[PDB]
């Protein structure tokens, strides 16, 4: 003698992929006035980000296949790419350009890396001149502009920013956010202290590679995190207990050129350095640097064994993208060595500089039909930014040795967020329930 | 909100009916998938309501109804799926065969019905 | 769904339920589906709302305080709920639905006034 | 009396109605541009027993949207695609005479010319071939120009886009049903006696082409003329038959394509030369089944005309390759097929070969703000098709004698999409009404 | 429609039913704006009646609840402006006195 | 508590109204929801509603409208960008009259035409306002090389029709029928309309050409009538006609600018050339100052004389009377209409026409808009309705006033009609004390 009951408001849920909003807090569209995060990610939120704590709920995570990062990156991607769309075109630049050395109070560090370059610009020509870095130069003392037979150059519209500020992804009703609150845990797998949140903490989309930087701390110890630790195809991505502070600077004092190229349409060239031209540079504290690969290792060894060799060494060729640490300060856009700070070999006068190149024409998200050029910065660029984690990669042939081998590396994007979005779900809440069975009428 | 996983308690269900406050809490380029979002918040708030309403359980949260319960559904009898059992593995029991129930309520329904008009 | 269409008014009433499953529902493209899903909840929505001021949210059939006008119709109930269907007498009846809607609205608006 | 007012929620009634319509298909083509509907597995029909309602495959609103769906489909394709209006340019045209038969003596010219480059300040210098009705005289001399320097810019038609056709499934939402006509012969407007309710359409290929209609339904057991005012020559006739007749079409000639790069991330593709010996295009229709099926709708056609007369068939009348010829798009390449060899003949009351010409600057939409430019293709194209119908008309006049001379017509793509779509409406369900009933109080 | 909006707050409970109806009766790339605009109206209705749902109300015109006498030479746009700053705590009283009524199920 | 739905109550608010038209014009094209061919109206018996035209949403709304359609028209369209190359002009002298020497120049210049390899050398004539001399003659176009001129596209008509704004659903458009209304205070006798009546989008300076007429005398609205910043606006009782013409019958030349382009050139003058002119009656005008007079007495003293005088100074956007017939741009001197004082106590007045082609619509520098010529001879009729004038700061050192047209801001001429609608968000839901 038992009957259906129906009941709503029914705690259950399952794995869902959706679209989930932007937003941001109420102060970052008063102070970042033209910035697109806090444009777009205009909805007000954390005025309170409560968690729900759930008791008795065992909930399996896997960062690795978290639609939440898929949708980041999409988002991040548009975004950049709309805000480009009204910008100038600068295709009068795809002529032969005549270049010279700058040999002007330079020093021993950057001879022939910067080039003084003249053209002919666009029934009229106007003999024009610019400085120009030589990773943008490819000669053809004629040269061209690199990216100049395959794709247009889009200059960056210098009334918009792209400084992050942070975002929080926000379930729509009829959906929860669910967060492992497990301490040391490693991407995957059953969780047990878990909460409901109505949006995630606040990430800064900050693009970089080998390096990660300004994101979050591990609570007690770093954490080694991968799809398979035992792969070599798959990277390594370490969360570190302690921030490791890295102190960069672009020290040569730019002017700005502005030139006209049509009806309000304008082009902004590197004019001339006032002062001395010196190399671009990035210090760490050597102290905390070496300190924090110990720890590194000896959370590492837990997987490969406590009486196996684990070396550092610096990265593989390729392009600069994926061979420096990439990277963006005062909007200007860098790429560091590093080969300073993974040279070592790990056995059961107070920094290191890392030299920096600049370059202006820059291919961003690993696309090669687009390109995007860089208007010179002003003044002296000076940053500090906080290391909070490391991607690195490991080298195969292992089986015939004692020895392994790890290197910075990868630059897919995805894991920049994947290390931040990993202790997030996303349900859908199923509030109809239809029989536990109980009484007639 | 999702304040319990203390077994099928059904004690306070009350908390979850927030989300259907969901309304009353609230250059277009990747905002159609915004506008798409809020489209369908709609369509699953009013989906939940016809549905209650076909079926003769609108304005309640615990619906007491005409349908028997079948053996060949679940046969746990009731301490099993009251005490010591949660509404997630409840849901996982009677995860089949929903639309079986959800067709038995309709038919109820109009039953009741056509034998008052 | 409208397998009933042909049956008798008597019969069809049977299906009521059947039809209502499936009003609500059931780069081009992507903007046509939006549009067309807007329309199912607005349209839905204004005849919810329309037994909803008559007194008949949440029924499939339900009566009202409005005596049949004997000018609407000239016909027996064994005429009416037999030997015809919907389609036959919606069409039969169309010139009065704005005037019986209108009395709807009015009967009701009596009847809970008169609550307090 | 005592009969009181009962109101009734999922009544069974509907209008005819307008609404916006949504596609479905099954398992980088412009047919399914995120069309991420699936159809049903079995998208089953619902009988209507008793249930007699009015069709008109005229005056219908599918078949407007259907229309108007297919351009804004070919639009969007072409937007991000390479514009080639740095191509009008003088051309230096010569004659190609190598190894040519005598059909093609004139066909093929040989065009040198300057063409742009990535850099501003550089310019090289190129050859293509071309078809003649792609080139004409600027004046007089080898100095000409592409056909449509003078009307509108060229767009290139990206690679990698097929458009060939997918059947697209209509399907209505929500509120809105489609009703289908299962009669064999409704004849176009009219009461249809058979009739069942479902939510999209069986799956109709845009297939483009004029005066005959290639890969559409055919029509169960006889042949069906089906015409507005069919007495009269105002508007046209769609015959559709009831067996299938196969034409065999092809561009014999072994031709490739050159790629040039003409900008900073634009690439044009160029005729370039023809491996081996150079013929004329054509489609072959056996004589076998074309005099009997062309007798058949003779037969069915002389029901409107008399019952004792005469029936003649001519070619078409002057006008534009596009409605004076046969159009096909076979591989992505655009034939205009001689059909005159086909509709000449003169029927009492008791192998075909057509040349073909081919064009690679396209207007179909009859439409000249627009023009596209199709590629070339590196290879030999064969390609067989199901004629299911015909789109005819007939000479107008009066003391004739009762003599009937129809001719190839068409050419208005509306018609080609009423060979399907004419046993389909769009109603809307409208449930919700009243009724008397013994039920004297609330 | 409006038309008793002059009058007094008595009789105008008289047109409620015309004012419900009329609120929810009434090439296309800038129209997204006009599809966000079909959407927000219908995001407003709701919201209406799903006050109408947590306060107990829903399905009514006239709801009475549980929470000087004038009605004549006072109308709408009068009276309700000058409770404009007291109306959140009704609906907050509404929607509490709800919360407690829901205990008897 | 009795909570109640379907409550007569609404707030002010800003939304966004659409545009409805009755059944290749640019709002033709955009207002495609046809109008109701019976449109009904509410009168609310005992309402008071306050109307501030001065803060008008509906106004700003319009001004946007206006422009996005004008621009986005224009897109489609040839850039003249091709001809900014040195002109070489002749002054015209071909049976030119008195009062036209000067004005046309005949140029030749080296164009684009069908093949970008070719180039033509052509002929036209040009306005002298849109050329200027460098230093035979050379000659450049006014901002040749800084502005980005675009021609209009000769298949657009701008002929304003009577477009309405209606509301969405929500909200409700409010009238105010006060018959002497000032534009702001409290309004008796108030409708609930959906639409707005159609108001023709015209565009001009000085004088407000066509739109409503008010019943009972001049009605003088400003915002701030003693603060010289503030432009007055008069609404007429009964319109002035004015009649216009562009006498010369000149050809247009079609030429080819580029594969699918056209450019439109103006040809040589068939007919003698002559100086564009409008006609406005004597008397009328005499009569229509009298009355504006006395009403502005009515704000300044029954013992102030009242003076007219022409603009103070500015380009020819503010300067002159600006208007557009038949899609040809004129620039009309008033200083003819404006040239009396006022004292307590058959013929015409022809006013002199410049025409200009190269505009720089809505006062946006570097944005600019070249129009093509028309031919055949131009003419139209229009009704003066209204005035916008305003005072010269003087203090209160005088026993005269000096009144000076106005002109610019295109928000005074749309408030001229939109300013006794209100739109207003409807707010069913409400709560009263009740015995239950
Ligand atoms: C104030 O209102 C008055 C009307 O009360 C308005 O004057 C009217 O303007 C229109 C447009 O300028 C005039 O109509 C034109 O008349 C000529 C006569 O030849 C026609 O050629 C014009 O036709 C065009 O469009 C055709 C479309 O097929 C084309 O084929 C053709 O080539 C032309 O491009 C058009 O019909 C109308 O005659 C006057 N009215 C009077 C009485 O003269 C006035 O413009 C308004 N005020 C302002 C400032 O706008
Ligand atoms: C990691 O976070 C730090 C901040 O916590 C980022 O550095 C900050 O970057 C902004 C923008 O580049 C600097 O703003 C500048 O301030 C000067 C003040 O005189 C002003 O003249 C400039 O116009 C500009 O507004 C800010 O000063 C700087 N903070 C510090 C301490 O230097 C850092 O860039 C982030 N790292 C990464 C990789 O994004
Ligand atoms: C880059 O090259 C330009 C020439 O192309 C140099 O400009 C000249 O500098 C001298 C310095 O005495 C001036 O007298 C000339 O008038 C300048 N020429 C022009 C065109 O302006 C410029 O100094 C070089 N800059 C660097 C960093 O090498
Ligand atoms: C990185 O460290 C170097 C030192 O190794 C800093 O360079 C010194 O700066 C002081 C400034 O007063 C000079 O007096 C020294 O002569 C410099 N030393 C050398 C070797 O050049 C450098 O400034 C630091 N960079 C950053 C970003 O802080
Ligand atoms: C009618 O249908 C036939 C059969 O699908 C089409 O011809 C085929 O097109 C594909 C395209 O990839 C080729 O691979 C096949 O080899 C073709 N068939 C033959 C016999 O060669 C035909 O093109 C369609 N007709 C029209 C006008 O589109
Ligand atoms: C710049 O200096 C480097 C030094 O190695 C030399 O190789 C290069 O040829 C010089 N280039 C120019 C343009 O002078
Ligand atoms: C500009 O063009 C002239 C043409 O004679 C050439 O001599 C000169 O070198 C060019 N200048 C540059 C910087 O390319
Ligand atoms: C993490 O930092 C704390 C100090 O804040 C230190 O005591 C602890 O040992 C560090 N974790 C690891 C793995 O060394
Ligand atoms: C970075 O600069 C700060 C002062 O702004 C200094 O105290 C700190 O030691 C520097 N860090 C490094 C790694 O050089
Ligand atoms: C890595 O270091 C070695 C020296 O140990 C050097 O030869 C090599 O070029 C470096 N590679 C990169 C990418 O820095
Ligand atoms: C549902 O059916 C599948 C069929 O393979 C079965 O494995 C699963 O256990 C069933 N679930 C329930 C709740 O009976
Ligand atoms: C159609 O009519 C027959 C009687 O002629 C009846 O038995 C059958 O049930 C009817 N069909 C429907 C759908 O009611
Ligand atoms: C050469 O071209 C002309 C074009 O009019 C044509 O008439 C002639 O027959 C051609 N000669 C050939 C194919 O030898
Ligand atoms: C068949 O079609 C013709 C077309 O003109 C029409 O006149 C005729 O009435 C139709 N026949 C029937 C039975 O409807
Ligand atoms: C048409 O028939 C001829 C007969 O000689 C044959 O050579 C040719 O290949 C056929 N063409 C097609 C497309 O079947
Ligand atoms: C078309 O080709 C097929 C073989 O693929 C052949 O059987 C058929 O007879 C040909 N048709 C014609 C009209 O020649
Ligand atoms: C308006 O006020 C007068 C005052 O005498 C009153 O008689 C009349 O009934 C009022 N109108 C309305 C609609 O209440
Ligand atoms: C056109 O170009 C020729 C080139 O010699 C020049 O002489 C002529 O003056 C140019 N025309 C104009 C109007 O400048
Ligand atoms: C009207 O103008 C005077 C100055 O002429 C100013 O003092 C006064 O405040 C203004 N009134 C309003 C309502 O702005
Ligand atoms: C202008 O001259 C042409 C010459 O062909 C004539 O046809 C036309 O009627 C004239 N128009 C006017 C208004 O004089």
């Amino acid at each position: 003698n038992l009957w259906v009951t129906v009941y709503y408001g029914v705690p259950v849920w399952k794995d869902a992929e959706t679209t989930l909003f932007c937003a941001s807090d109420a102060k970052a569209y008063e102070t970042k006035k033209h910035n697109v995060w806090a444009t777009h990610c205009c909805v007000p939120t954390d005025p309170n980000p409560q968690e729900i704590h759930l008791e008795n709920v065992t909930e399996e995570f896997n960062m690795w296949k978290n639609n939440m990062v898929e949708q980041m990156h999409t988002d991040i991607i548009s975004l950049w790419d709309q805000s480009l769309k009204p910008c100038v075109k600068l295709t009068p630049l795809c002529v032969t350009l005549q270049c010279t050395n700058v040999t002007n109070n330079i020093t021993d560090d950057m001879r022939g890396e910067l080039k003084n370059c003249s053209f002919n610009m666009t029934d009229k020509k106007q003999k024009v001149y610019s400085l120009f870095y030589r990773l943008d130069v490819v000669q053809i003392k004629e040269y061209r502009l690199i990216n100049c037979n395959t794709s247009a150059i889009t200059q960056a519209c210098p009334k918009v920013s792209f400084e992050p500020i942070p975002i929080h992804y926000c379930a729509p009703a009829g959906f929860a956010i669910l967060k492992c609150k497990d301490k040391k845990f490693n991407g995957t797998g059953p969780c047990t202290n878990v909460s409901t949140v109505q949006c995630t903490h606040g990430i800064k989309p900050v693009v970089s590679t080998q390096l990660l930087l300004n994101g979050s701390l591990a609570e007690e110890e770093v954490i080694i995190r991968s799809e398979n630790i035992t792969n070599n195809a798959k990277n390594i991505l370490v969360q570190l207990n302690e921030s490791v502070q890295i102190n960069c600077t672009r020290p040569n004092n730019n002017t700005r050129k502005s030139i006209r190229i049509g009806p309000g349409q304008w082009f902004y060239a590197t004019g001339d350095i006032i002062g001395d031209i010196r190399q671009a540079h990035c210090n760490v504290s050597k102290a905390t640097w070496n300190e924090t690969l110990g720890k590194v290792v000896k959370q590492l060894r837990k997987h490969f064994g406590n009486n196996t060799i684990i070396r550092f060494a610096n990265s593989s060729g390729g392009d600069l993208e994926v061979t420096t640490h990439s990277f963006n300060c005062g909007g200007e856009f860098f790429y560091c060595n590093t080969s300073g700070l993974f040279n070592s070999t790990w056995i059961s006068n107070d920094s290191i500089t890392l030299p920096c190149r600049i370059k202006q024409i820059i291919n961003m998200w690993q696309r090669i039909g687009q390109a995007m050029y860089a208007p010179p910065i002003q003044g002296v660029i000076r940053c500090v930014s906080n290391i909070t984690g490391l991607i690195l990669t490991r080298d195969g042939g292992s089986t015939n040795s004692t020895t392994e081998t790890f290197r910075p590396g990868g630059g897919d994007m995805r894991d920049n967020w994947r290390s931040e979005l990993y202790k997030y779900k996303v349900v859908k809440i199923e509030p109809l329930g239809v029989a536990p069975t109980r009484c007639k009428r | 909100f999702l304040g319990a996983a203390g077994s099928t308690m059904g004690a306070a269900s009350m908390t979850l009916t927030v989300q259907a406050r969901n309304l009353l809490s609230g250059l277009t380029v990747w905002g159609i998938k915004q506008l798409q979002a809020r489209v369908l918040a709609v369509e699953r708030y009013l989906r939940d309501q016809q549905l209650l309403g076909i079926w003769g359980c609108s304005g309640k949260l615990i619906c007491c109804t005409n349908v028997p319960w079948n053996s060949t559904w679940s046969n746990r009898n009731l301490s099993e799926i009251w005490d010591n059992m949660t509404w997630l593995q409840w849901d996982k029991e009677i995860s089949n065969y929903t639309q079986i129930i959800y067709g038995l309520l309709e038919e109820s329904q109009n039953q009741q019905e056509k034998n008052e008009q």
